[PDB]
């Protein structure tokens, strides 16, 4: 899972 | 302190205020009004019930749930006569009689006083839309406390709610027809839950007052006050894909059911699914550590370049469930950039989900 | 193994039958059988195959297979085939691949002989179980209490449940002569027997062996081990010639007890009854000295008496009864109370007295 910010 | 009120005029106020002295409700008869207050120190809810029958002034504090249970437990149309006697609150209706313990009204905590800086009125239905559009995207118990809450932002003549957990975001904007200042506050999730619950669905307007460390909402005979949250809320504008060369459109329920089935054979912990977009086609795939596989192929409207992109399917499902609409628009960039998801027929809300590698 | 079956013909069978996390699936002689088991009990469901099919057997994860089928659209043709160590599920443009375990490893309950048999309507069995189910013990060390007595006598079937504190009994005639016989069905078995019944027009066939029970309804077959123990005698718990009969509207009595319950002891739930000519007074108090009092009109003409009991037990009975009028058969302050539907003696409930 990548971070939105 | 004495009052007599019909059951149905007490139930709704009681429910609103009920959701050691913190386990009690402060009751106050004053100026021909009964006022019921509950608090957890961070937030406070007040209900005002006009007293049309004979009554005597005074104040006490009674166990919240027990008093609510007694009144609700009484028959439809019951008249509930109440009086303080010694250390007890007597509650009588027909041949049902109850004696409850009390704590001194003197001991009931009051929130600090504050000054209103921003104010506006809006339909109840507008606040319902704003919260329901975004609520589910709030973090649950993130160590970044500001994410366990909802941004309420005013800009121009719009009130805007934003919620994110750092992996996905919801944002909703609604016109309210008033010249508003540019301003932002974070309402803790418990306040958001309560504010949502006070909306009865009637045509009574809501009145919002915002201070520097507080927010207050007035609707009908109810007054809800909550403290705000500290810290720097992220800016949803940063998060929206700066430019989308890839536009997808499909039925919301079809997409939902396809994703829901594929979810079945996704990793239990990580929930990953793969999306393959091509000329008018979406393929969804999933597999788990047991090498079991799901595949869904759907007719969609899609004209851009072919791409493959991964997601936590529960993030997608939350979005589609929150879109109560015919058609869903999806806007993409590349396999490692966030996706924007909307109702095809309405730009009022936008949903952003960061992918999985 | 191959079959293609309409979604809605798989759902009820799957619901009922849900390696012990796998379902066994067999295609034989035009029928798909599905079996689920926990080693104590078993459910087998049959479905007729109108579409082209091939014989064979395998096992597949229960919840996943169930979820997929339920997940698929209303009226979906679900095609299934074995392919290596995998089972393929196809419908429309959806495709799934589930892991399998061999059918030959799927555990059978031991063989047994039927010793007593009878047929009765579903609704009767459902009435018997429902009226009594709630009074079964949950995981008491007295293991025989964690289930339900099924007793045959003359022409009736009777269920008894008790947790060592309160008792429920229900008797129903079934129009067949029966030996005198009693068995204990494990509580999970009772619950599972209960939900196998839609109350529809298919008769239920019961078969009881020395250590096993089996219920046959339409396309479904349930089998359970019995509890190898000695149940308490319900005859010994019932109040002898209770000569004081109060009658009241079931709902009014329930609502009065429910409000009074609020100010009763949270742990022991004691409430007091004062009974006098056509009147009942209910009182409750807790350790915080909070007090509740309820007075209501009733039908009563016996000697004035007081009695206390556990209000949670009485509320349970009154909720189970769901009728117009209740009869409370009373003796004195030191004796149990029998509660019944004022219009039916077929179900009875015993609550002990409390000195409060
Ligand atoms: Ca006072
Ligand atoms: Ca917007
Ligand atoms: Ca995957
Ligand atoms: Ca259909
Ligand atoms: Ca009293
Ligand atoms: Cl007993």
């Amino acid at each position: 899972q990548l971070a939105l910010f | 302190m004495k009052f007599t009120v019909e059951r149905e005029h007490l139930l709704k106020p009681l429910q609103q205020v009920s959701g050691p002295i913190l386990g009690n409700l402060l009751l106050q008869v004053a100026d021909g009004t009964l006022s019921l207050t509950g608090t957890d120190l961070e937030m406070e809810m007040v209900a005002r019930v006009a007293l049309v029958q004979p009554h005597e002034p005074g104040a006490t504090t009674v166990p919240a749930r027990k008093f609510f249970d007694i009144c609700r437990g009484l028959p439809e149309g019951a008249e509930i006569a109440v009086q303080l006697e010694g250390e007890r609150m007597l509650v009588r209706s027909g041949r049902s009689r109850f004696s409850l313990s009390t704590l001194p009204a003197a001991d009931f905590p009051n929130l600090d006083d504050w000054q209103s800086e921003v104010e506006f009125t809006l339909p109840q239905a507008t606040m319902k839309r704003l919260i329901e559009a975004t609520q589910f995207s709030m973090a649950h118990q993130d160590v970044r406390y500001y994410l366990n809450g909802m941004l309420f932002e005013t800009e121009g003549e719009e009130l805007r709610t934003v919620a994110t957990d750092g992996h996905r975001l919801a944002v909703c904007s609604m016109p309210i027809g008033q010249s508003l200042p540019s301003h932002s506050v974070i309402v803790p999730r418990k306040g958001v839950i309560e504010l949502m619950r006070m909306l009865d669905g009637g045509d009574n307007p809501l009145r919002v007052q915002i201070g520097s460390n507080n927010i207050r909402a007035h609707v009908g005979d109810f007054i809800f006050t909550s403290k705000l949250v500290d810290g720097r809320f992220p800016d949803y504008r940063r998060v929206l894909p700066k430019n989308p060369d890839k536009h997808l459109e499909a039925g919301c329920d079809l997409l939902k059911q396809a994703f829901a089935r594929a979810a079945i054979l996704s990793n239990e912990k990580f929930r990953g699914v793969r999306l393959y977009v091509s000329e008018n086609q979406l393929k969804i795939t999933a597999n788990n550590p047991e090498q079991e596989e799901a595949e869904e192929i759907l007719d969609v409207t899609y004209s851009g370049a072919e791409m493959e992109i991964g997601f936590n399917v529960s993030y997608v499902l939350d979005v589609l469930n929150a879109l109560k609409c015919e058609n869903v628009r999806m806007m993409l960039t590349d396999s490692v950039s966030s996706v924007q998801i909307e109702d095809a027929a309405s730009q009022s809300a936008a949903y952003v989900v960061m992918p999985m590698r």
